């Protein structure tokens, strides 16, 4: 039905990140992996996309310098492997939450599991992106 | 019940706010459906957030968000809680 839907091995550096990365996820690309992030997810296995991103955001929860930057109501949802809500003028309607992003299209052959691959996008940024 | 902020007691609005700022649910889309409702029947201009992005000052505790519900809508001519 889908490639995302198939096993793989987490690949890839990220790159370091200040208290402004959530903000970034409404700009230009997305915002990139975080390194730190990249260093506890590398060459572990997962069953499916949805499967990697729970672990980001469990592993963002779990993260001093990224988790500081969220309310304790985002924390409990991320604490779940949930995806964080943005803030409202970036949600569209149903999607409301950050989306996880392939800067190479893996329908054109981008990496599903490489996470120099990966961005975080809010929902308005995201739709945008594949509009053209 | 379910349908205005009017069918909730004030307690029973606290035990919505509650389960949504604790992530209690079963699944995400689960969640995301609470925010929804919540932001309907408050009909607050700031929507979700009140829960998840407060401005400076701004008691984000449930009570907290249960409080400044009931002061927006009081402020604002509109009809609370039952009882
Ligand atoms: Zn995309």
């Amino acid at each position: 039905e889908s490639k995302r839907n198939k096993p793989g091995k987490a690949t890839g550096k990220g790159k370091p990140v200040g208290d402004k990365w959530l903000d970034d996820a409404g700009k230009d690309s997305g915002a990139p992996i975080p390194d730190r992030i990249a260093d506890k997810l590398r060459d572990k296995e997962f069953k499916s996309f949805d499967d990697f991103r729970k672990a980001v955001w469990e592993e963002v929860s779990k993260d001093p310098e990224l988790s500081k930057n969220l309310n304790p109501s985002n924390k409990s949802s991320v604490s779940k492997g949930y995806s964080p809500f943005t803030p409202k003028n970036q949600q569209v309607g149903g999607r409301k939450v950050y989306e996880l992003h392939h800067d190479k299209p893996i329908s054109q052959g981008g990496e599903v599991y490489d996470m120099d691959n990966i961005r975080v996008t809010t929902p308005k940024r995201h739709i945008d992106i594949h509009r053209g | 019940l379910k349908h205005s902020i009017s069918d909730y007691t004030e307690a029973e609005f606290l035990q919505l706010v509650t389960t949504i700022c604790n992530a209690d649910t079963s699944s995400e889309e689960e969640l995301a459906k609470l925010v929804t409702h919540f932001e309907e029947m408050t009909e607050h201009p700031s929507g979700s957030d009140l829960i998840y992005y407060p401005k400076e000052g701004d008691d984000d505790s449930p009570s907290g968000i249960v409080n400044t519900v009931k002061q927006w809508r009081a402020a604002n001519g509109k009809s609370g809680f039952k009882q």
